């Protein structure tokens, strides 16, 4: 026989181990493969699909109403319209998104984000918005001439309905962490703010109030690392009829 | 290491790096341009 | 200049010198260079072919041995009346708690390594019935994942956390964790603050956060209590090290900081690191016959 | 050769007639971040001569009772000139440094200063469990004083501090010290307001002494940032 | 199957073992390597850096004062100035040095040492010193014409501030031991002594008292062997907040 | 012996005998001579 | 994984096993080898060195006196002088010899022996001896004309001081045993006897009594087999200071 | 079978059959003859 000795970790059950194991049904022939539409091979393909942000996460916004932001004509120049918290770990407009939900199975992330906004007013409605990303370090800007100093796009409503703001990967480290300490220097991304560049201008027969839908996706420079249990789901009890499977 | 006679007994296959994200991101019959899309 | 060094250097024989303008024993410490005087220049030498290896002072060999990083004892019992580690504990992973490993790591400013982890479990009966061969679950909980609240909470179902299940009768459980810093190296020291506000922790780089180790006994409690002790050992491997540092002299006070007090008197007092001798002319262990 | 030196960076120049060579920390020279190490994808600003020039700090008086002095980088420069303005308007910074320390006395004076650049000089507090606070660390342009230079204020050792990049000013020998520091961080860039890569420490291991008539003997620090890059433009924190 | 038998040492945990072990995080990609200044690959590179000796380890020398030796003008010829104990294992001027601290992680040592002394008097101060190494066997020499018989350097103060005394490796065995019995024939190195070769001579306007700083390093013929726990550090209790990591 | 799929699982790498002690002993811009240094 | 099964003898500690085992001190460099005089590689080299027989193992022979045999002038012809028991296992003149002591670590032996005798009388002493080896089977011969029938050498004292009697390997089996039953047919070697061939003849000024020193060695046809604990040493208690090693 | 990295870990080396018994049996400067030795 072969002389052998057992190492530390002999007999352990590691849930991420990767070995062959004994086939319980010998000579079983699985059903032939068939082409099915929509095969996924990397989860990064899913986070590249844009999905609606819950920007109007306010009391008295119910259900579908939380997925849109209403804009009205103002009488003061350059007013703030809304801001978007960029925390994916803490609860906020980005959490329940395809990029958000998949990323919360991971601990580390890197790469650029795109926010796309679709204007859903009438054809006769006109306006210009400025959308700003502020890199981290200070407070969220409350005035347009402060927010204008960051990365921004000036959006004119027109035949093309939608504009993209890229949030470029601007970070000291290779990765950020999905950290519950949102103010940590390893976690904070900064802010997105929207201001009036001009005004929403509508004729009498159009509705005086118009909506934006915001979407977010990852770009293909995006990467995720260190898999973890997602905090999005849990159970305190057995589910209904889970017991009946033993009966 | 796999001495079992059935190929489904083997360890996991972590080597498939093929992607095609456009089947979810760009399912439009006429491809986008880098240029007014409509 | 960089070179492959496998053995200590040879000595060459040397003659009498007496050369004007050549003074190899004089140096200038103010430049910050160390003395370049060779032995052959200071004295007459013979030839020595030197066969002494240098492999035991390789940084890989100096650091890659397993050291205790965590040690926790808890009661394995019916806990309904306890106020305590109720058949499980949580540990926030760190290298600062046991001073022998801490001092060795703190010889360097930056380290990159993978961590070989060995988990050793031992059990004693509470005050005999024999010792139960319990099953333990260790679960790694990264940053932002939920830690278990109870021995039987559904967090232990471990859908995506890495868990290892191991018996007390087994050899120690062993796994490797990769180098997992968000930077290219761990910051062994950090002259900085962890958050964008002024109240964040000094001295800990947020980039080096590992996570939590959660360990439960998987068995239900027995009718009698036991004390279970878990010991965690870490061995660095595949090591790179940068910027060597002056070693720690004063006793460590805290895992959170470099705070210092010193011993009450020398050795290793704040006023006197070396123990005293009667005078600079006193030889303490002088040979006399 | 080794005794006289001129340093010219931007609109600034320094001459010394009593150098003791100079130190390049770990044998490196400052450089800009190459593309194969870069993380942040926005195009950096590289102000060159507006930032990469000597700034002179306030002088400190060498006294018989001095414990030594320290300054943290970039903290000491974060409010000075165009370097400070770029620091305040940008999230990310990277640079090397040229450090030049100046102290002259007569041929009848004696004294020796260890001039040492410490990477990641994480300070300890004495005789407490509480970690040093923000105002204990962030001294800015004025710098700090050593409490216990014998342990480098970090439970460690002045005697072994020669493991760091250093020179001496031995008043008999020389009257200036020069250290060139590369970028020294675990990340390719950093937020300049919450982390210091380098601490300059000047410690009088041999005290100032003479029997001539006494004069004020100042120590002066001039620092040039080198190869400054800034990323993540926004409003000024300031 | 393969016939096998277990050897003695099966199932042991040896803290210096060297095996592969199961990866807990499969497919994890570590952060790309980046060039950092000052990589160390052998600890012998550190012990070659000279560091200050605590020669003035006397009561009433406090803190920094212990790292220098003060020299004064004498009125008797050829007087002894100081001696240096060469025990690295027993507490003494060499212990808290880079060569000292690293060597105390090891049991066996071989090779030459250099001591460098920097004169820190004024420019107008003059003098000659003799620095002697005595190989072991007898008592430390107390007179110059006894110490002069050993290995020595005669140092004239001048424009070059500093002199080296080499302590050459003179030993019967390949290695010495860091032995607590300092008088053991496997451990004792002998002595370093400093005498006046002439006198310290200074004018009235220079300070009458001058200092030496002594430094020690290993040479590159130096070798260390048999790793051990260093006696330089220990703990009797848990550290502050070490418990809080479990809370 | 390493049958794991991740290379970080391997045993220790004790073969790197490259040294450059001059980066700590001789960080002077003009190299020392074997000759008055100043 | 590899399918395996454990054999009988798995987990045993056999004191003569021969396996590699885990190095406790990794990367340790042993001291370079140095040439030392007198390397031994086979214990048969030692048993080939002749060493004194304790032939005078009698009461009233003390210490050194036991290593010599005294011969005197006789007045009867052809008298017996001494006999040598050839038992190496049982206590006798051969036991405390180099061949004897090493052989008692073994159970089986084969090959020829040499006995050498040195005459240590004065130069003026003369004489002839006959030394006889008798192969086994009967009693030890008590008369010269019986002993003369075996293997023998007739030794004349002269300028060459010493004579060899070879005991040739004469055995039915390949090996004999070191058996406590000395009369066993697998063990008994027979006898060596010494008789006067003429007489010891000395002048008045020489000492009337002279000594022989007998030596024995193995020849190089000699072989040893089956290692055992030698019965030459034992302990009933701990040695002095063996306890102090735990204190 | 030896998978350890240190060569001193190996099993015993029972193959050295070189002998020179004359260094103990014949250390005389002039060799013996097979012939009166003195
Ligand atoms: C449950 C099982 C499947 O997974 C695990 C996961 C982890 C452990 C465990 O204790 N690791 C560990 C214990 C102690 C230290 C570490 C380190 C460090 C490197 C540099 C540091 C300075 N800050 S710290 C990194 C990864 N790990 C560590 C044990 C088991």
């Amino acid at each position: 026989g072969v002389p052998t000795y057992l190492l530390p970790g002999s007999g352990q059950f590691l849930t991420t181990d990767d070995h062959s194991s004994a086939p319980a049904l010998p000579c079983f022939n699985p059903t032939p493969e068939m082409h099915i539409p929509g095969q996924v091979r990397n989860m990064l393909e899913v986070v590249q699909v844009e999905s609606m942000m819950e920007i109007n996460n306010t009391e008295s916004a119910v259900g579908m109403e939380r997925l849109k932001v209403d804009i009205s004509a103002l009488t003061d120049v350059d007013q703030l319209l809304f801001n978007i918290p960029l925390d994916i770990q803490l609860d906020g407009p980005l959490r329940n998104t395809l990029v958000g939900n998949i990323s919360r199975y991971y601990t580390h992330w890197s790469g650029s984000l795109e926010m796309t906004f679709m204007f859903c007013g009438s054809f006769m409605a006109a306006g210009k918005l400025i959308l700003c990303y502020t890199p981290p370090g200070g407070s969220c800007p409350t005035t347009r001439e402060t927010a204008m100093l960051g990365t921004h796009i000036v959006w004119d409503f027109g035949l093309q309905s939608s504009v993209t703001l890229i949030i470029p990967w601007i970070s000291g480290s290779h990765y950020r962490m999905f950290n519950n300490d949102a103010k940590s220097t390893n976690a904070n991304v900064g802010y997105v703010t929207c201001f009036m560049q001009t005004n929403l201008i509508v004729p009498s027969e159009s509705s005086d109030t118009c909506s934006l839908i915001g979407f977010i996706a990852a770009k293909d420079d995006f990467s995720l690392r260190l898999m973890r249990d997602s905090p999005d789901i849990g159970q305190l009890d057995h589910l209904h009829a889970a017991e009946a499977a033993y009966q | 290491i796999n001495f079992y006679k059935d190929s489904y007994a083997a360890s996991a296959s972590k080597q498939d790096f093929s992607q095609d994200p456009s089947k979810f991101t760009e399912p439009v019959v006429e491809g986008l341009k880098a240029a007014p899309v409509l | 200049i960089e070179s492959i060094i496998k053995t200590a250097t040879d000595t060459v024989k040397s003659e009498i010198n007496a050369e004007l303008g050549v003074v190899p024993s004089l140096n200038a410490v103010e430049t910050g260079a160390t003395s370049n005087t060779e032995p052959e220049e200071a004295i007459q030498t013979r030839t020595v072919i030197n066969q002494h290896g240098v492999s035991e002072t390789l940084v890989e060999n100096f650091l890659s041995r397993a050291a205790l990083v965590s040690k926790r004892s808890f009661e394995y019992k019916d806990h309904t009346s306890s106020t305590a580690d109720k058949n499980f504990f949580k540990w926030t992973i760190n290298t600062r708690s046991f001073v022998q490993l801490r001092r060795k790591l703190e010889l360097f400013t930056y380290l990159r390594f993978d961590a070989e982890i060995t988990i050793l479990t031992t059990v004693a009966v509470n005050g005999y019935v024999g010792l139960p061969d319990l099953t333990l679950q260790a679960m790694f909980v990264p940053t932002g994942a939920l830690t278990p609240e109870k021995q039987d909470s559904f967090h232990w179902q471990s859908g995506s956390n890495a868990s290892v299940f191991f018996k007390i009768s087994d050899p120690p459980a062993r796994i490797t964790i990769p180098f997992m810093c968000i930077n290219s190296a761990y910051s062994v020291f950090y002259d900085g603050f962890a958050g964008f506000e002024k109240n964040g922790l000094y001295g800990i780089n947020p980039a080096d956060t590992i996570g939590n180790l959660c360990v439960r006994i998987v068995n239900e409690h027995q009718p009698v209590g036991f004390t279970v002790t878990v010991r965690v050992y870490m061995k660095p491997k595949h090591i790179k090290a940068w910027a060597p540092r002056p070693p720690r002299t004063l006793p460590y006070m805290s895992i959170a900081n470099a705070n210092y007090k010193g011993k009450e008197r020398a050795p290793n007092a704040l006023s006197a690191i070396i123990g005293n001798r009667d005078s600079v002319k006193t030889m303490p262990h002088n040979i006399v016959n | 050769s080794d005794r006289v030196l001129q340093l010219k960076l931007g609109n600034s120049a320094i001459v010394t007639q009593e150098a003791a060579n100079y130190c390049c920390a770990y044998g490196e020279w400052p450089n800009y971040l190459p593309d194969h190490e870069a993380v942040a994808i926005d195009k950096p600003t590289q102000p060159e001569t507006a930032t990469d020039r000597f700034y002179t700090l306030k002088s400190v008086k060498w006294e018989t009772g001095s414990t030594g002095w320290w300054w943290k980088l970039p903290d000491a420069l974060n409010n000075i000139g165009m370097f400070g303005q770029n620091v305040q308007h940008h999230y990310l910074y990277r640079s090397g440094f040229l450090i030049h320390v100046q102290c002259n006395a007569t041929k009848f004076h004696q004294g020796a200063l260890l001039v040492v650049a410490i990477p990641e000089h994480q300070r300890g507090a004495h005789n407490t469990n509480t970690s040093p606070g923000f105002d204990d660390i962030m001294k800015g342009e004025e710098g700090g004083t050593f409490n216990h230079p014998y342990v480098l204020d970090d439970g460690t050792s002045l005697a072994c501090a020669t493991i760091f990049p250093h020179q001496w000013i031995n008043l008999r020998t020389n009257n200036s010290a020069t250290i060139v520091l590369p970028w020294m961080n675990a990340a390719p860039m950093d937020f300049p307001l919450r982390h210091n890569q380098w601490t300059l420490a000047i410690i009088p291991v041999v005290p100032l002494g003479t029997r001539t008539t006494s004069s004020m003997v100042p120590i002066t620090v001039s620092i040039a940032p080198m190869c400054c890059e800034f990323n993540g433009l926004r409003h000024a924190i300031t």
